[PDB]
């Protein structure tokens, strides 16, 4: 029920492997999970993913 | 150090029939029993009998519809199917709440006092379920209430109506300051958790509350699913209470 | 010189079955035909189909109830019987009128657009028939509307609601100043005499009108009975019009 | 429908034979027929019936 | 002796030639009437 | 070539050792994707 990751925290860019895309939703009422190297926002400068996509830009 | 992962589909994901379809079938059986026992008459002596008969018929409709919105059934459910299921579900809930209320105000108390009261009570129950059936759907294959800015007004109306009739209506009756036995208060005991949890989820989705840790979100989802289960159990719950009401006079 | 003998029971006293029971049975047959043709499907291509299906179901209920309130049947009719008959009769009238109005406003135009609209339309139709079923009865053995000071407020509400929905609602639509064919305006053509005659009888009974001679009273009773007959004929009238509507798209 | 004789007018007392009693009613909405010798209100002096009842006071 | 309350309409006919008795008609079961209990209702019912 | 409109959720996985290819998940029918029409949707859909 509804989107998640409501504990948005300001502080690695080189320790990012996993993510998902969920922005809107019929029950989602927030804006948004990312996994670190060991397992653990468009407004942010370095976060705004696109560059990480360019690290996998073959597809 | 500051990570934000957590997700839950608590206690109602795929166990399915052991708790809902069996419950729905047993409820339709019990409701048909208590409905066809009144239609086949000591059992024709109920004061305000057609109000209680409609209280049983609402439970019968709820039992017939529980498997439509229950998890574990066929996926790819049509949005119309979920909309109809929610409409009749919450309409039966509203009607049983609203007829309970009139009976609690007009217990001891014209030929139209039976038909007029019942036609007004459904009409108002059928009107009160306009927001939920309008703000309804099945996104991803599961019956889900629509809570978004696209349908913000309808969802707001639905939650204030549900809160009123389910926790503010019994609390409103609790402000009455004897003929207040109300041996059918267990129905609103069943339904108050659902109303308060709906209000809390409306506050949380609108981000107008104080959920500090993910423990709050986990408990919110847990109580949401628990409220759904405790509300769905009403279909099998009511007929025994109606037998008690018939045997209490 | 100054004498006041004057009385009537015009054109509907005891002819009975040649006009009503035959009409009622033929209406139930035609309505079941046009209902059980949609349930057995070119006949599934109606735009806004469930609104028209409910328009036929209302005619079916009206046909089933016509003999209950018609003269010539069994006397000593229970006040509850006449109250129920009037309830379903005027409720079907209100529901057909409201469905026609909503279809005339939402013709070209969410999953709940079909169920939400229909549940709201009956609910409001069932609410609008509260005064008539409350102010109803069978005094002397005949189904009669209650118009007295004992039930003055209920009768006043009933007549203003009937006048609105039956002659001011079509007149209100007539103020719209093209998608206005309305091939179902014959229904309100049927029902406007009844509304205007009800308003005139309201004025005459409460004595705020200018009825001068026993011609005026005789014509009032004659038009009253004629309006009753022309309204009762709607039960057999509608199914052909619904076939026309289905064949007009 | 409703009670009748709404043409109440001023005016024989000795030419009265037939009458009826209808005062209220579910549809009756005014206050009220009398037949003359040849066939044709409590406030009135001689109309206020009771005296005519005394002309048949055996019953 | 029966209930005197649910009688709705009344009538009276003078005993002319074809009427051998002063027939008074009371209808709510409309039965003709021509006793200690016959007159026990009349005045109050007329007032009722 | 099919409709690109009713795709609701997206995901991306970096090609780590077990992942021989950069697996990106799009779910509304959730099928793995590792063309002229493959990249024809991505930017607008991310904006959509």
């Amino acid at each position: 029920l509804r989107c998640q990751c409501i504990k948005t925290y300001s502080k690695h860019p080189k320790f990012i492997k996993e993510l998902r895309v969920i922005e809107s939703g019929p029950h989602c009422a927030n804006t948004e999970i990312v996994k670190l190297s060991d397992g653990r926002d468009p407004k942010e400068n370095w976060v705004q993913v696109e560059k990480f996509l360019k690290r996998a830009e073959n597809s | 150090e500051a990570a934000a992962p957590c997700h839950s589909c608590n206690l109602l994901d795929d166990s399915a029939l052991p708790f809902f379809i069996l419950t729905s079938v047993l409820g339709i059986l019990a409701s048909s029993t208590v409905l066809f026992m009144l239609f086949r008459p000591r059992w024709q002596l109920c004061p305000g009998w057609p109000v209680l008969a409609q209280l049983a018929v609402g439970s019968a409709l709820f039992s017939i519809v529980v498997p439509v919105l229950a998890p574990g059934l066929g996926s790819t459910r049509s949005s119309a199917l979920c909309s109809l299921g929610y409409c009749v579900w919450y309409g039966s809930a509203f009607a049983q709440a609203l007829l309970l209320g009139c009976h609690a105000s007009l217990g001891h108390r014209v030929p139209g006092l039976t038909l007029g009261l019942t036609v007004g009570i459904w009409g108002v129950a059928a009107l009160l379920t306009l927001p939920v059936t309008l703000a309804s759907g099945a996104s991803g294959g599961l019956c889900t209430l629509i809570y978004s800015t696209e349908l913000k007004a309808l969802q707001a109306t639905h939650t204030v109506a549900c809160l009123a009739i389910f926790v503010l209506l019994p609390l409103g009756l609790f402000g009455a300051k004897g003929p207040w036995m109300n041996i059918l208060w267990a129905w609103f005991i069943f339904w108050w958790p659902h109303g308060v949890v709906l209000g809390l989820d409306f506050l949380v989705r609108s981000k107008l509350l104080l959920l500090s840790t993910c423990l709050a979100q986990q408990a919110l989802d847990l109580l949401l699913n628990l409220a759904e289960a405790l509300a769905i159990l009403h279909c099998v719950a009511t007929p025994l209470l109606l037998a008690l009401f018939c045997h209490q006079a």
